Order: structure tokens, then C-alpha cells, then sequence
């Protein structure tokens, strides 16, 4: 279940995969992994399929309602506070899941929370079985200065790395591209085909 | 002799406290709506105040949803109230089901609401009348939901001060299907014919949704074109 | 002095506002029914309104299951409510037994809900009366509950405004067991006397079952065949 | 001044409420009943109604068990809900006990049932009166229970609005353990002398039980014999 | 206009609703009691009614225990009421001691509940007053226990219509510790002296219990010696 | 017009229904008590009824403890439940601190239960004052609790019908520390200047409590010395 | 416990067996395990009977109230979605089921929703214990371009060689068909015997 | 027709309930007390009663903790509760923060208590005022708590029936920063000041805290130097 | 026969208790407030009471948070508890969003608390006009509060006793995005014109923000400039 979100100047970029499997046996090879729960706020979910599903659909409510009845965007530092007092009120109890929060208010930020309820802004943050991987591809490659391209190129570079080591990770890869000139906008498939032909990968 | 409480029968068998309610709607201001070729419009007329007023906070039509947009009349409490309960039971039903599948159960969550204040003692109810007007699987709707619960699907309506005269209109001149702007005209002539002598009708707010399309709320200028 | 409260008998030993609600439910217009050889009819009378309402919501026939379905008469709010508590309750019968077995506890469910508003203080009746039809696991059933909670099985009858005029009529012309049509006109003949004179009986909804079928509502041409 | 409280005591000490109750129990038809040699029976007069209604629904007699039965006269809505909460408490003492096994302790719930709303304000009593009837390990048992919750075992009674008449007949005629025929035809009698002038007797619904039997109800040509 | 609630006082300082209970226990009838050499009596005054009543319920005293017993006046519901909660208040008295070590506070139990009801609004009293006595660790007992909650050990005493003229006889002719019989005879006079002129005293229930025994019911030819 | 509620000022600002509990303790018998030196003793005036009535439950003065004790005067069944309550308090004021260590907090449970039932509605106070006295920690204490709550510690009072006359003599002619009998003697002389003309002073009871020791209550023939 | 669901151009074929057996004991050798829910709907259960007949009770009856009261069908995903929350709502002391939803609103839907609530989209589905006998069968003989016929033969093929594997399966064969022109219809015992004699099989 | 409930608006806009509170307040004797150089003071006027009561029990200066202190007037009884919740209070601050750092939220709490009762209907509010004095972390202060839950901190103020004649003399005579006894002088001329003609001064309870002790009360003699 | 609750309307359809509320509003001295360029002040007329009162606690401006302020106009009571009201709102928002995000539902969560006593019998509503102004994520923010709960965001605004003639005023001659200071003088001469002739304007709190900045008061010298 490999996750990864890095932030550029005025941009994020989010990335998954998409395989669900919970055995030594792989259920479904097409699933849903990286949501929109605002104008201009993504989120990835990791972990057990239900729970994340469950806190998907109060997050998008809940983002929604607060924007019809303000006539603003949530701050993404509020929206990471929300989330993490719903995760921590039943800690006893908790949820199975691992998730990340990113989004442009008037700087790109990106936020990782743990089944506890603890979040910590970072630049660059992945969540999964493949997060090791992609800290190791990450590490050595990143660079502030980089533009919007080489970021899309990084991202499926450390994901198809990943791929490769982590018998629990694979398919199709789905990107978006948060900005605030265009918005949520989420790469075509061909696009994406494209990338990888060009870098000289396979699947 | 029996007008005082809300839980007692006349020898006719009328609930007096109930059609006051419906005489506290009446002192609101008109506002009309009404569905066309692939969607519904609202029309809501507003006697211009106080300059030091934000325009964001005297819009009597709401959105609710993207997809479902209501407007109200009477007290302006218990209109506000009702919105929120109208909000509220728009994502509680969306997140239930997955969307917002049907207009028709946040108009009956309202209605029920609303019902419910006019059967027990030590409760008044809403003196507040709502036109919930959207797009929905089943394509444009259009309701209005009265103080005592009764909810209506129409294809034109008012509410208000203004309501008989509209409605009067509407029933000898409206014609379904005609494409917006043509309908918006029609509306607008609707409003006019509701006032009285002398009145000259100032700009009202009209906003409309098409299938397959979102809310927009007409500007003051676009607004400004067909007065 | 005695009619002000649910809870106080007359020296006669009367209950004035449980009477007040008889009053209340006169003023709905009239609907009938009976049953005939293997199955049960429904006849409503609508004096037709604003051609702006949609059709499908001013249907005083009501479907609550594929094999049981009802019609009102009075409040149209209380009238609403008491439909939706016949769903609800025929959805809770058809899940601890498996099948709607019997129509009548169904009815019971109804009638108890209706009976205890009768008997404490700050709430009022509901001012609606119901006929209930259908098929059970013993053929055809037609009940009718009236706002004290009295529930009785007939073979014909009507509520509303024309009640008495059209179960005298029923109660000199009715024979068991007619076939369908035979049966629908007999209905109809009993409710073009019960109108008063000058007045045209316009299009009324009708509705049958049969044993072994579902229902089906006759659209209005087929209806209009026996004006 | 006085009579509008259920909870409140006139100068003498009266409970005029409670009494106004007792008005309504009389409005109700004359039904009677007494014991034999081995066994009870039950008599109600049926003024007979409309061919229209089902003849299964108008029985002033009902089967609480196989060995217990009641009949009632007052209000129609308040005797249905006591007769169903007969059936209900004697499922319960049957389920507690094994078995039936005095019909004194179901008449005592029922009893302390209807006494409990003579009580306390914001309740109404039930305007009805029930006479059971049955076998238990003891023998043939009846009761009459009145809206006050005093309960008496006789061994013949009337209620209804005949009661002082039939009452005083048996008061000078009836003699115990008559084989079931003679008794059946006593109080067939009875029955007759508390109608008024003209009125002819129709046929009244007639049940009996026997000692180490269960009920049977008396078709209408088992009826018949006796008119 | 201060007699309408059981909470409210009279310049002078009364409770007049409590008082009315004390009118409303007047209407019972005349019912004495009185200790003697090693043991309790209790008379309860009959006017002998109609011969379809068995006579097991109509018998004014009636037995808590085997070793407590007692007897009421006034309203028959609430007294019936009154000794099925001394019979369970005498049941858990024994489960939680072992025995019913003292009568007092069986009377206390009793007393304290009908006390409650004469404080709070929205609950009438008790009309019924009732004499208690036994047999316990400490010997005879004799109570009176009023509508008010008030209790007060006696040596002889009256209730009912009779109780001025029967506790007038006995303040001037009663002597302690008679044997049995004599005491009775003594207790049949006192009942005598209370009726009005050309009254005949009928047959009075009376019953016993001595030291070391339990209850027993003279029969009705043990009573029919002292008449 | 505002002597009908507990919770209504008047515009004064008096409580008239506080105070008619004021005027229902006046109707009682008179109760005196002082202390002196190492000790504190209790007279309560007695007009002796029927011989009937056991001498155990006419006693006016009751040991809550044996080591306090109290006297009421006002309305008989309050009065016991009152002394209920203190008895009740006082146990568990013993079990919670070891030991019944001040004896004004007992009487501060009893103050606040009877304060607080004159300030709520749909509640009437108690019409009741009790006299507590007896050896604390501290050592002799003497109380009066009236209906309103309050609470005042004295060196001589009385209650009832003479309390002003008592507390009149005893303003004139108390002087503390006397020996238990002339201190006792002079109680008796207050209790005596406050009967009418004509009236002569039957035995009251007297009872009394050293410094280290137990309660007494001087029984009738040490009473009679001092008449 | 087999069952299976594939999905053709506007069709949806799902077929189970029937044998219930919760030892190495065969108790019954005809049972009730695929059932119709609403017109265009069906849904089949596998797991523990008692807890799946009380599901299919709850949803029969709450579509059935939803269709008289909208007049119009539910959509298949939010059949999914109310599942899967009421699933999920007790997922501490849970259900032991395993089930599976597919109907007909605008395109065919199969969905597969597990015992804690997470409900995936997928083409063809299998639950049960012959579930990867069935994925076998289907990895190397599905087509999207199969028609009516050969996906009926397609399904039977599948459960007959997961019944000569698996040991707590077999007996008859159910098969229904969901088309928008003809509305749920369940083939006959003749027909699938037919189909099992033309193809070549036993029992 | 308006000073009936507390809930009730005038068509001024008063509340003549919370008012006549505010009557039954100045039927209390005054009670005065003002801050100075590192400290405050209190002053309480006591007409000298009955030597029968201890002196203990008539302060109406009362110790809350060894560093808060107040005075009341109005009803004794209401007067006794608050200043039990206050002292219940200062203990609740003084362990959820380890010490009573303000008065000011203490006073806070009587005040929300006092506010409430004048909201609800079914209960009456306090009739007392109370003047709380005392040091802490910030030094000392003095507020005056009314009926209606309003507070306000003062350097000198009186309560009471004398209350306006006081604070006219100290609103043209206090000059802050007076040593102790200079300040108490000028207070006892203050409560001079506000009797009537021919009263003569008894002597009045005083005490007083200064920055960095605790209190004292100055006993009468250190009281009889300034009379 | 229709001002005394606060749950039935006039045949008009007006909530006179509602409005009587609004009375009780307009006793309460005037205060003003409007925005400007980059931030919001706020204007409160004082007429100067007793130099014994401690200037901290007349402040009708108060601060909720460091960057939102409010100030009341109407009874003192009330006021308080809506000031704390809006304190606890203002956290609980704060910790569960992180920060103020914005100040309209702060004022929502007061609007909604207010209005909700407009509606239920037995609670009154409040008699309090509350002005909020701040900073938020948007900028300036001006809002009134009003008994009934409905919030208006205003550029320019008053409440209390003058609110008529100072809206007068600022509808006629306010300009915005003044520099703070001429703001502030324009704010003074809306205030000056409100009073009555011969009323001097004695010294009023004010106080304002900016956009980045905290509060700051006006202290009285800084005040003393514009008089």
C-alpha cells in the first residue's frame, strides 16, 4: 500500500498504487486509494479498507458543510486538528489506519497522522509497506529547486522502485497535481503510460 | 375563545394557533421559482436597505448543496434555524446513502420537523414557509414546505406577501420548457404583478441549475439586464 | 365547558374533542371501496386542481406494500405521517414473520397508535380516517380506522364528506361478488350521489387486486372510460 | 364546579369523574351471563346492524383462552384495548405458572389496570365493563369489572344499559345448577324483560363452557330455538 | 376556594382535600376491634347484600398473615389496594428479618405510603381507614391507621359510620382483660348501640387469634349465639 | 390573591404560605425545655385523652438518640416523619464520623430538608417545630427548628399554642446554672402562666440528660411531685 | 461455500452451489445461497448462515421500503455503501459473513464487501473456500467480448472444477441472470442439466 | 396582572418578581463595610435581642475561610443557604487549584447560583444580598452580590434597609487609605447616620483583615471604645 | 390577552413576548461600532456612577478573546452570563479547529443559545443586544446580536436607548476606510447626537484593532482628546 506526497514551490504532488490484498492473496488488482476531500485538499489512505473508507466519507462531509456554511476553504493545519481529535477520542479503540493530508492554503503543505491521532508537517512524507523504499529512492534524489515535471518523474520513479521489493505493491499509478492556478487535477492514464515509457520502465 | 393553544380543536375541527403561523408567513417578502427545460430557477424580491448591510447576509435563497438550493419567508429566526436543519440533513443523508440520491427525503426531513411543533403543548411552531428547488437522479424539483408540514411538488410557485397574485399569474400564463432566459422573464413579470401602485420592483436575487451543472447565483448586472 | 380538553367526560359521558376530530375528518373529500369476487377496489374522488402540482403527490391512494395499500381522509399532514407509520410498521411485521401474513395487525399497529392520543393530556388526535385494503394468507380484507382508534372489517364503505349519502347508497344496491368491472361501476354510481347538484363528477383514482397479482393503479383513461 | 378533576373530592366525599365513567359504561347494549350445574354461560344483545360489516367484528363476546372469556359494553376503542390486555396478562400468568391457574388473578390485573386511572390527573378512565367468565381448578368463576377497578364474584349479572332490569329479574327467578337448556332459556327471559315497548328481541350471540370442556359459541340457528 | 388542592393551607392552618378523605371514609361501615386476656378480636358490621355475591369477597376483614390481619372502611378500590400492599410489605418484613417480629412497622410501612399522598400535588389521597391487629413478640396489638398516615396503638376502637357512637360506648364501658366470649358480647352491644332506630343488627363477621395460635373466622352459627 | 403558591412574593415580600405553616404549628399542645448546669432538660404539656390509647405513642418527646432528643408540636403525621428523619440523620452523621459529635449538624440535615420544601412548587412545607436538646462534645444544646428551616441555639424556649406566654416568663425570671430540680420546678411555672382561667394542669412529661450520663424521662409518679 | 459473479455488456451472471456443512460433517445437501433483493439486484452469502439470513432479511426489507417510498430503484453503490456501514458499525463484536452485491441500474456492478465493510469494484468476484479454484478457472478463460451463452457455460465449468477440489462443496448448481430487458431470472435445473450433459460433466 | 411568575416580562420590560426580591431585601438590618491601607473591614448593625439566644448563632458576619468573609440580609433562611454554597464553594477552588487565589470567582459562583432562579419557572429566586471582603493574590477586595446575580467590586458600600442613607454618606465622606481604626470610625458614623430619631446605636459586630493576616473579630468591648 | 408567553402568536402573527424583550433592550445606554481601513472599533457611552465603584467592572466592552471583543446593552444579569457564554464558544472552537478561524460562528453558537429561549415555555428569553467585532481569516468583522437570535454582519451600527438616532446618523454621513483616528471622531459625534438637550457626553470606553494586532483600550486620557 504504498503512499508518497512531495511538496515543490506552489505545488503538491501525491501519488499512489492500486492493489488490495489482505492474505498471501491478492483480492482485487483495481481499488481506490487517493481522494479529494476539498477544493484544494488531497488525501491518501493506508491501512484497513473499512475504517479508511468510513473516515474518508465524515472527512468529505464534514469539509463540505463547513465550506457552505463559511464561504471558505478549511486551513489544511485545521483540517489535520480535526482529524486528529476524531483518530484520538477512541484510542482505546482505535482505528487500523495511516493516512496523509495535503493541500494549498497559501503555502503547500503536507501532513502525516498516525492511528494515535499525532501529526507532524513534513516536506516529504510516505505511509505504507513500500515507505521504506520510497525514503531510500527520496533521499538521495530530492531537490527543492526542482520543477513540477521532475516531481511527477520522481514520484513515479520511487513508486516503480518500490514495486519491484514489495510483494504487496503493484498495478496502475495514480498522480494529482494539486495547484492553486488550476486546482485538484488528477494525470491521464496515458499520460502516465507515457512517463513511464519514457523513463524506460515496465507495467 | 380557542386560539391559544396549539393542541385544541375548534367545533369546526381548525387549529387556529396553525393558521397563525400561516399568518406570520405572510408578512415576508415574495420570492418564486419555478422549473424549465432540463432544470429550476428561484426569484426572490428584496426591498433594498440600510447601505451599511453586507449583501452576503440579506440573501434570502440559500445553497444547501451544490445540487439543492432552498428560499425562505416569515421570521427570520426560525428561517434561519430551518436552513441549518435543511444543511445538516443534507449530509446526514449523503453520507448515509453515498450522495444527496433524492431532493424529496431532505424536504420530508424538514416537513417532519416542522409537523412535529404543531401536535404537542409548550412547543410553537416555525412561522416560516421554504421552496427546495435541485437536481436529483430523477432530474429538477421544485416543493414548498408550509409551517404545518404539508410539502407539495409543483411546477411553478411563491411564497410570501405576494403569493395568491404570482400563483394567479402563473396559472393563466406559464408554459413549461421554455429555455432559461425566456423563463427568468416570465418569472420577472410574475414579481411584478404582485406589487402594488406606485411600487417600481428593485433588483431581485435569481439564481438557477441546469442537469449536469451546478448552482450560479446571477450577479447584480445580470440581474440588471431584465428589469 | 367540556370540550376544551382530551381527558374530561361530559355528565353525558361523551368525549367532545374525540368528536371534534370526527368533525375534522368531514371535511376531506370522499373515498370508497369494497371487495368482490377474489379481490378488493379502491375509489377516491379528487375535484381537480392547479395543473402546476404534479400528479404523482396529490394521490389519496396510497401504495404501502405490493399486497397492501390505503386512502385518507382530513388533515393532510396528520394524513402523512399516519401513511408513514403503516409503511414502517408493515416493514417490521414482514421481518419478524417473514411475509405480511395478516392485514389486520397491521390495522392494529394503526389503530393503537391513533387510540392512545385519545387518552392523555397535552396531545392532540389525529383528525384522519383511513380505509384499508388488500390480500392476506385469507383472501381479501377492507377495514376502515377512524380517529379513535375503531377498526372494523366491512365488505363496502366510503369516508370523508359524502360518507353517509354513499354507504346509504351501498348499503340498498351492494352485491357480493361482481366481477371487476361490474364492481368499479357500481362504486362510481355510488359516488355520483353522493356529490351535491350542478356538481360534475370529475376523473376519480381507482385502483384494484386481485388473488394471486399485485396491485395496479387505473390510469386516467382508463378511468375515463366509465365517467 | 367539581367534576372536572379525576383526582378531586366533592364536599360528601364523591369522585364525580369516576361516576361520569359509569354514565358511559351505560350507553353500551345489555349483555348478561351466570353459571349451572358444571359450567357458566354468556348472553349479549346485538341490535342488528348493516349487512355491510363482517359478522366476525361486532361480537361483544371474546375468547381470551380456551377456558377464559369476556364481554364488554362502553366505549368500543377503550373495550378492545382492555380485552386485548386480558389476552396479554393471561399469556403471561399462564407462562409464569404452568398454566391458568385462577381466573381471579387475570380479573385482578385487569382490575388493577383500570383502577390505576382513577388516580392520578393528566389520565382518563376507561368507560367500559367487563363480566368474565370461565373454568379454573376451583370450577365455573364470574366476574364483573367496572371502570373503578371493583371487581365482584356473582353468580349471575347483567351490564349495559338493561343491567337494573335484567338484574332485578334474576334477583327473583334465577335458582342454581340448572341443566344448561333451562338456564340458557332463563336468561333468554331476562334478557327480554329490559326492552322497552315495541321492541322486539332479535337474536343475541350465546356461548358456554362445561366442566372439563372448552368454549363453543352457539351458531345463530342453535340461537334461534330460544327467540 | 382552598379546598381544590391537596397542598395547599387555609389561613387557619388545614388541609381541607384531607379532610374530605375523612368524609369519604365516613360513608363506610361500622367495623370494632379490642383486646383482651391474652389475645385480639376484630367485628366487622355487614348489611347483608344480594345472594348472587359469594360471600368469600365481601368479607371486610380479611388475613395479611396467619398471625397479622385487618379491616377497612370507605372506598373499595383504594382499600383493596391498601391490603395487598400490607400483605407484601408483611412478606418482605419477613424475608429480610425472619419473621414479622413487629406489627408496628408493618403499620408503618402502610402508614408512610398513604402519608406521601397527602403532600405532593398531582395525586389524591386514600379514602380508607383500616384497624390492624395480632399476635407478635410482644403480645396483642391493636391499630388505627387514618387516610392522613396517622397510626396509634389502642387497647378498642371503631371506624366507619358508626366509630363516634361504638368508641363513646367502649370510653365508658369497656374493662380490660375479659375472657373471650365476654368480650365479644361487650363488643356485639357496642356495634348494637351505634345503628338507628328500627335498625335490626344482621350477622357481623368476627374473628379471633390468642396467644401461641393463629386466626380463626367465627362462622356464621358461632356468630349467630350472640345475637 | 397571593396566598395560594409557595414560590409568590408579595409586594411587601412575605411568604404567606410559609407563614400559614407558622400559623398550623400554633394548633399545637405546648413543649418547653432549658438548659442548666452540666445538663439541659424538656417539658411537654399533655392534655390526657382515652384511656384506650397505650401511653407509648402520646409521647411528644422521642430519643432520636441516647444522647439527643426532641419534642414537636403542629401536625401529627409530619411530626413523624420528621423524627424519622432526624433519627435517620443522626445514624448516619454516627457511622460517617464515629461518633454523634455535634449535635448541629443533625439538626442542620433537618433545617435544610425543611427549608427546601418552601421554594419549590407542586410541594407544601411542613407544619411542624421541633425543640432538639442534649450533650455534643461541646456539651448541653438546646434548638428550635420552625417550618421555614431556621434555626436558632437558645438557653430557654417553648413551642406551640403558649410559646410567646412561656417565652415571656422565661425572658422575666430564667437564670442559668440551676440545679436540675429547681430548674425543672420553674419550667413547670412557665408552663403553668400560659393555660387559660379555669384550666388546671394536668402530668406532663419531663425528661432530662447530665453531663456524662444517658437520657431519663421522669416517670408519671416523679412528675407528680412537682404539680 | 462457492460463488461467483462475472460481468458481461449489460449482463450480470451469478451463480453458487448448495451445500451446507459446518464440520467434516455433511448436514444439508440443499440449501438457500444466492437470493434476490431487489428487482434488478441480487445478492449471494457465504459464511456463517445465521448472521447471513439475517442480513438478507435487513436488506430485502429496507429496499423494499426505499423502492415504494422514492419510486424509483436504489443505485447498486449505495446498496454497497449502506452495507458496509452497517457492517462496520459493529466491527468489534462483528459478523462472520462474506458477500457479494452486483445489479443493474445504468452498467453492470459487482462489488465484494468483506466482514469488516470494505466494499471494492471488480469485474469478476469469488467468495467462499473454492474461491481460488474459481480464480484459476477464470484468470485464463474470461473474455470481455464472451456472450450470454458462454458466460452461463463459463460459470458452470468454474464451480464444477471447484467442486472436485474443494471438499466442503458440491450439488446442484444455482445460476441467475440480471439483463435491463428481462429483469432477474434464474435458469432452470433442466436447462443447467442440459448445459451440464452438452458440456460433459457429472452430477 | 403581571407580578405573578418569574419568566414574565412587563410591557416596560421588568421583572416585578426579581423586584419584590429586591423589596423582601430591605427588610434586613444594615450591614456596611469599605477597604483601606492593606485591608478591608465589615460593619453590622444588630438590634440586641433575647439573652435566652447565644451570640454565637445571630452573626451576621460569617467566616467562608480564614482569608473570605461575608455579611447578609434579607431572609434567614435563603441567607443560611448561600452562605453554606459559598463556603462550599471556596473549598471546590481551593483544591481544584491549590489555594483560593481570587475572591472574585467565588463570588462568581454565588452569583450564577443566585442568577438562575430568577430564569425558571417552578422556583423563586433568594431573597438576600450579600457583601463579600477578604484578601488574595491581588489584595483586597469587596463586592456586593443582589438578588438577580448582579455583582460589582467597591471600595465602600452598604446592604440593607439603611442601605441608600449609608452609601449617600460615604459617597461624600470616604477617603480611601485610612489606618484601621480612623476607617472604623468613620464607618460607625455611617451606620449612625441611617437610623432613625430616637434609636440609639447599640453595639455592633466589627471585624476586619489586613495584608498578610488572617481575620479577626474585634469583641464588643474592643467594639464599646467607638460607640 | 396575548403578551404573557412566549409560545403563541397574535392573530397578526407577532411574538409579543419576543418583542418585550426588545423593550427591555432599549433601557440600556448606547454603544457603537464600525469598521474601517484594516480593523474595527468599538464606541460605549457611560454615564459616570459612584467614585466607590471599581472601574474594571462597568466596562460594557469586554474582550473574548485577544482578538475578539463584544459589548451588551440591556439587563446586567443576562449580560454577564452571554459575555461568559461567548468566552466558552470562543474556546471550545479554538481547541477543536485550532484557532478562531472565524467569527461568525462564535456569534452563531451565542445567536443560536439566544434564540432557543424564544421558542420553549416555561424559560423567558434574554433581554440583552450584543455587538461583536474582531479579526478573523477574512478581516474586520461587525455583528449584532439581538433577543430573538438574529445576526446581521453590519458595517456601522448601535444598540441601546439611542440606536435609532445614531444608525440615523451613520446611514447619513459614514464614509468607510477612514484612518482610525477620524473613525473614531466621526463614531464621537454619532454618539454626541443620540443624547437628549442639555446632556453633556461625559468620557466613553473605547477601543479598536488592527489587522496583526491585538486590542487595545483607549485609556481615559487618550479618550479625553476627541471630547
Amino acid at each position: 500500500t504504498t503512499t508518497v506526497g512531495i511538496t515543490l514551490k506552489d505545488a503538491v504532488i501525491m501519488a499512489t498504487e492500486r492493489r488490495v490484498t489482505m492474505e498471501n492473496f491478492i483480492m482485487h488488482k483495481n481499488g481506490k486509494k487517493l481522494f479529494q476531500i476539498d477544493t484544494y485538499t488531497g488525501m491518501t489512505i493506508a491501512g484497513l479498507v473499512g475504517d479508511a473508507q468510513v473516515l474518508v466519507r465524515y472527512m468529505k462531509a464534514e469539509l463540505e458543510l463547513y465550506r457552505l456554511q463559511r464561504r471558505v476553504n478549511m486551513p489544511i493545519e485545521a483540517v489535520a486538528t480535526l482529524l486528529s481529535n476524531m483518530l484520538n477520542q477512541v484510542k482505546y479503540m482505535p482505528y487500523m489506519v495511516q493516512l496523509l493530508v495535503g493541500g494549498i492554503d497559501t503555502a503547500p503543505h503536507v501532513f502525516s497522522i498516525d492511528a494515535a491521532g499525532g501529526s507532524v508537517e513534513d516536506i516529504y512524507a510516505s505511509t505504507g509497506s513500500g515507505s521504506p523504499f520510497v525514503y531510500g529512492v527520496l533521499e538521495s534524489q530530492y531537490s527543492e529547486k526542482m520543477t513540477v515535471d521532475e516531481g511527477v518523474d520522481l514520484v513515479i520513479r520511487a513508486i516503480s522502485a518500490a514495486k519491484q521489493r514489495d510483494s504487496a505493491s503493484g498495478g496502475m499509478i495514480d498522480v494529482a497535481v494539486i495547484t492553486r492556478k488550476d486546482g485538484y487535477v488528477q494525470l491521464p492514464t496515458d499520460q502516465i503510460e507515457s512517463r513511464i515509457r519514457k523513463l524506460g520502465l515496465i507495467l | 375563545a380557542y386560539d391559544r393553544a396549539i393542541t385544541v380543536f375548534s367545533p369546526d375541527g381548525r387549529l387556529f394557533q396553525v393558521e397563525y403561523a400561516l399568518e406570520a408567513v405572510k408578512k415576508g417578502s415574495t420570492a418564486l421559482g419555478m422549473k424549465f427545460a432540463n432544470g429550476v430557477l428561484l426569484i426572490s424580491d428584496k426591498k433594498v436597505r440600510s447601505r451599511l448591510i453586507e449583501q452576503n447576509s440579506i440573501e434570502k435563497i440559500q445553497l444547501i448543496d451544490d445540487y439543492v438550493a432552498a428560499v425562505t419567508s416569515g421570521l427570520v429566526a426560525d428561517a434561519r434555524v430551518l436552513v441549518d436543519f435543511a444543511r445538516i440533513s443534507a449530509q446526514q443523508e449523503k453520507v448515509t446513502y453515498g450522495s444527496l440520491v433524492n431532493i424529496e427525503n431532505l424536504v420530508k426531513r424538514v416537513a417532519d420537523q416542522m409537523q412535529q411543533y404543531t401536535q404537542y403543548g409548550g412547543v410553537r411552531p416555525y412561522g416560516v414557509s421554504l421552496i427546495f428547488a435541485g437536481i436529483d437522479q430523477i432530474g429538477p424539483r421544485l416543493f414548498d414546505c408550509d409551517p404545518a408540514g404539508t410539502i407539495n411538488e409543483y411546477k411553478a410557485t411563491a411564497i410570501g406577501s405576494g403569493k395568491d397574485a404570482v400563483v394567479s399569474f402563473l396559472e393563466r400564463e406559464y408554459k413549461e420548457n421554455l429555455p432559461e432566459k425566456e423563463a427568468v422573464t416570465l418569472g420577472i413579470k410574475a414579481l411584478k404583478s404582485s406589487l402594488e401602485e406606485g411600487e417600481e420592483l428593485k433588483a431581485p436575487e435569481i439564481a438557477s441549475i441546469t442537469v449536469g451543472n451546478k448552482y450560479r447565483i446571477y450577479d447584480q448586472e445580470e440581474v440588471k439586464k431584465f428589469l
